[PDB]
C-alpha cells in the first residue's frame, strides 16, 4: 500500500550513452521497500534540457513477485528534471567542416575571379575543387545530434503515479 | 554547560539514581538517564484524562477521544 | 444621507457621489476575505494564548483544590462511591391549557453508586488540554497599510474571542464539577436524614481452591445486592433542629 | 462536501522545464485535507503570456481512496494564471547566429563586387563562404523556441471545478 | 423562483490573461442565494473592442445541488459590456522590429546602389544582408494579436437568462 505521488531515492550505479536505450537498473535506497532493485529505460527528447529514466520494471525480494509501478525521476537535492552532463559534444566539429569546405570553395572561385585584374593558381586549383563534394559531405552529416549521456555516480529520486498493494 | 563545575568534573553516572557523580563524592544536579525523580507539572497534548487522541484521520476538524469526550479546543472551530 | 433622508437623496442625486460611489466599491466588495482570515487566525492565536494561561493559573494554586474537592473524605466504608441525586423546590408544570401540575420538592437520581478503585481527583474535572498550534499560514495578504491595520484589529477582535470561549470552558468544568459535588453531598445529607436506602454488599468466602497446576488460597467474592434508593412512604422520616 | 468552486492552496517542491510532461506533485499545506498530495502535468502554450500545471490525480492520507476533483493553478500572491519564470532564453542566441551569418556573406559577396573601382581576397573569400551556408542553417534552427522552467520552491493557489464526497 | 432576466453581482478576486480558456469562479454576494458561486469561462473576440465572461456551472450551498444557469457578464457601473484591461500591448514591439529589419534591407540595396554615382562599404554589407532575413522573420512572426488580461480586483454584474429553482 503505497500512497500515489510521493517521492523516494534510488541510487544509479551504471553509465550508458544516449543511442541505445535499453533497460537500465537502479537500487532502491529508502522506504519501506530494501534490497529492491528496479530497471527502465530512457526516451531522447528534441532539445536536451532535460533527461528522465521511466522506471517500471520493479523486483523486490522477499518473495518471486515482480510489480509494475510506473513512475518518472526528479534530481535529488536539486528538485529538477534536467540532467547533469554535457550538451555540447558534436557542435563545433562539424562546424569546422562546414566552414573549412566553405572557405575553400571561395578560395578557389575569388581568386579565380580575380586572375585578370603557378603556385596560387594550384592553389585556386585544390581549394576550388576539394570545397564542394566536402561541403555538400558536410551538410550531408551534418544533421546528427549531441548526445547525452547518465552517469554511474549519482543518484536519482523517483516520484509516484499509482498505487500498488 | 559544566554540571560538575567548580568540583572534581564528570566522573561517571549512575543509573540506579540517574544523576551524575562528580569526582569529589557528591550527587550532581544534572540527570544523565531519564529514569530518574523529575518534577514536572506543565504538560502538552490534549483528549487528556481520556481515551487518548482517536487515531483515524477524521475529514472533519472535530477531533474526538477515544473514551467518547469531545475536545473541541483541541480541535478548530467554526 | 438617510438621516435627514429626503435631503440626503436630493444630494445623492448630484452626479458626484454616484460616481463616487464605485472607485470605493471595489474597496468594499473585495475586503472580506482578509477579514474573515483576520479573524479566524486571531481566534485560534487568543484561544491558544488564554488557555495556556489559565493552566498556568489553575496549577499555580491547586493544594487549596485538593483541600475542598476531597473524595477519598466520602468514599463509604467498602470502598464504595456515593451516588448523585439531585433536588427542585417549588415544581410547576403547565401541559396545556386547563392543566397545571404542581409540587412542593423533588428528588431524583441520577448517576448510580458502583464501585471504585481510587478517589477521583480534579484534573480530570478542570484540566484545560493545552497545545500550541505553530501552523501560521496566510492565505491572501492585507497589501495596504489599511488592510494591515483593519487585519490588526480583527486579530484583537478574535483574540477577544477566543478568550470568551476559553473563560467559557472553564465555567462549564466549574459547573459539571459542583453538580457532581453537590450530588454526593446531597446523598449523604438525606441518608442522614433517614430518607434513602442504604447500599447493601456481601462478601462470600471460598476455602483454599484452585486445579493441580495453580492454586489460590482463599476466594473472597464482595457483590452489592442493593442500590441505594428512596422510600416511598414517609412514615420513617425523622426531622432535625438546631439551636 | 466540497462547494463547486472555492480556492484552496498548495506548496510546489519540484520544478520541471517545459520541454517533457510528466508527474508533478504538490503538497496541499491547508484546508480540510492535510497530509494531501495532487499530481498532474503540463502544457504548451504556443505565447508564453500564461503557464499552468494541470492537476487531476488527488491522494489523501488516512482513507485509501483516490477521488479526481481535478483543477489548475493561479500564481501565488498575484492570484492571476501567468507562471513566474523566464523567457528571454533563446531570442539573442538565434538572432546574433542568423545576423553574423548574413553579415559575413554580404561582406564577401560586396568586397568582391568592389574589386575594380590579396589578404583582402582571402577576406572575401573566407566572408563570401561561410556566410552562405550558416545563414541557410540559421534558418533551419531559428524555429527553437524559448523554454519556461517552473521552480522548486514556489506555492500555487488552486480554484476548485466540481464536487466530491 | 428567478426572474428571467435579471441582474446579479459577482465577485472576482482571480486573474487571468486572454491566451488560455478555463474555468473561472465569482461568488455572488447578493440576492436569496448565500454563499453562492459560479464558474465559467471566457472567449476570444477577433477585434479587441470587448472582453466579456460567459458564466455556467451555479453552485449554492449547503445542499448538493449544482444548477446550470447560464448568464453574460457586464462592466459594473458602466452598464456596458467591455473590459477594463490593456489593449496596446503587442503593437509596437512588432512594428519596431519590422520596420528596422525593413530600413536595414533598404540600406544596404540603396547605399550600394549609390556606390558609382571601405567602413562605409561595411556598413552597406551588414544592412544589406542582415535585413531580409529578419524581415521575413518579422513578416512571419507578425500574426501574433495584442492579449488582454482581466483583473483579481474588480467584479462584474451579471444578467440572467432562464429560470431555475
Amino acid at each position: 500500500i503505497i500512497k500515489t505521488g510521493d517521492i523516494m531515492f534510488a541510487v544509479l550505479d551504471t553509465s550508458v550513452n544516449s543511442d541505445e536505450p535499453g533497460p537500465i537498473l537502479a537500487t532502491i535506497v529508502t522506504g519501506k521497500l530494501k534490497g529492491s532493485k528496479l530497471i527502465g529505460s530512457f526516451n531522447l527528447p528534441s532539445n536536451a534540457d532535460k533527461m528522465v529514466i521511466t522506471f517500471n520494471t520493479m523486483s523486490i525480494p522477499g518473495a518471486e513477485k515482480t510489480i509494475s509501478i510506473s513512475a518518472y525521476a526528479i534530481d535529488p537535492n536539486t528538485a529538477r528534471t534536467a540532467l547533469a552532463s554535457r550538451t555540447n559534444h558534436h557542435y563545433l566539429m562539424r562546424y569546422g567542416s562546414l566552414f573549412a569546405s566553405s572557405f575553400l570553395q571561395g578560395f578557389g572561385n575569388a581568386f579565380q575571379s580575380a586572375n585578370t585584374t603557378s603556385t596560387l593558381e594550384n592553389a585556386v586549383i585544390g581549394l576550388a575543387t576539394v570545397g564542394k563534394a566536402w561541403s555538400q559531405q558536410a551538410q550531408q552529416l551534418f544533421n546528427t545530434p549531441t548526445t547525452v549521456e547518465v552517469y554511474s555516480g549519482t543518484g536519482l529520486g523517483i516520484l509516484f503515479t499509482q498505487d500498488v498493494t | 554547560d559544566g554540571c560538575c563545575s567548580k568540583m572534581g568534573g564528570i566522573n561517571y553516572c549512575d543509573s540506579s539514581a540517574g544523576r551524575l557523580v562528580c569526582n569529589n563524592g557528591f550527587y550532581s544536579t544534572c540527570y544523565c538517564t531519564r529514569h530518574a525523580v523529575m518534577d514536572l507539572q506543565f504538560l502538552m497534548g490534549c483528549c487528556l484524562w481520556h481515551g487518548g487522541v482517536y487515531p483515524q484521520l477524521n475529514s472533519s476538524g472535530l477531533v474526538v477521544c477515544n473514551d467518547g469526550y469531545v475536545s473541541e479546543e483541541c480541535s478548530l472551530q467554526k | 444621507g438617510d438621516t435627514g433622508s429626503l435631503a440626503g437623496l436630493q444630494a445623492m442625486a448630484d452626479s458626484k457621489y454616484t460616481r463616487a460611489q464605485k472607485k470605493q466599491k471595489m474597496g468594499k466588495i473585495r475586503e472580506m476575505a482578509l477579514k474573515e482570515t483576520a479573524l479566524s487566525v486571531g481566534a485560534q492565536a487568543g484561544l491558544a494564548w488564554r488557555a495556556k494561561i489559565i493552566d498556568e493559573q489553575l496549577n499555580k494554586q491547586a493544594r487549596n483544590l485538593d483541600a475542598i474537592y476531597d473524595f477519598n473524605s466520602l468514599v463509604l466504608e467498602h470502598n464504595i462511591l456515593p451516588p448523585v441525586l439531585l433536588e427542585g423546590r417549588n415544581t410547576l408544570n403547565l401541559a396545556d391549557a386547563q392543566s397545571i401540575r404542581i409540587s412542593d420538592r423533588t428528588y431524583k437520581v441520577a448517576k448510580q453508586a458502583h464501585f471504585i478503585t481510587t478517589p477521583p481527583t480534579w484534573r480530570q474535572y478542570l484540566w484545560m488540554d493545552y497545545v500550541k498550534p505553530e501552523a501560521p499560514n496566510v492565505t491572501l495578504l492585507p497589501k495596504t497599510k489599511a488592510e494591515k491595520e483593519i487585519w490588526c484589529i480583527y486579530t484583537e477582535r478574535g483574540w477577544k474571542n477566543g478568550i470568551d470561549q476559553a473563560n467559557t470552558i472553564l465555567e462549564e468544568n466549574i459547573a459539571r464539577i459542583k453538580e457532581d459535588f453537590g450530588g454526593m453531598i446531597l446523598y449523604r445529607k438525606l441518608l442522614a436524614m433517614n430518607m434513602v436506602s442504604p447500599p447493601y454488599v456481601s462478601h462470600t468466602d471460598l476455602g483454599v481452591t484452585g486445579d493441580g497446576s495453580e492454586i489460590h488460597i482463599d476466594d473472597r467474592v464482595l457483590r452489592i445486592t442493593a442500590l441505594p434508593e428512596l422510600n416511598v412512604n414517609s412514615a420513617e422520616w425523622r426531622a432535625a433542629v438546631a439551636k
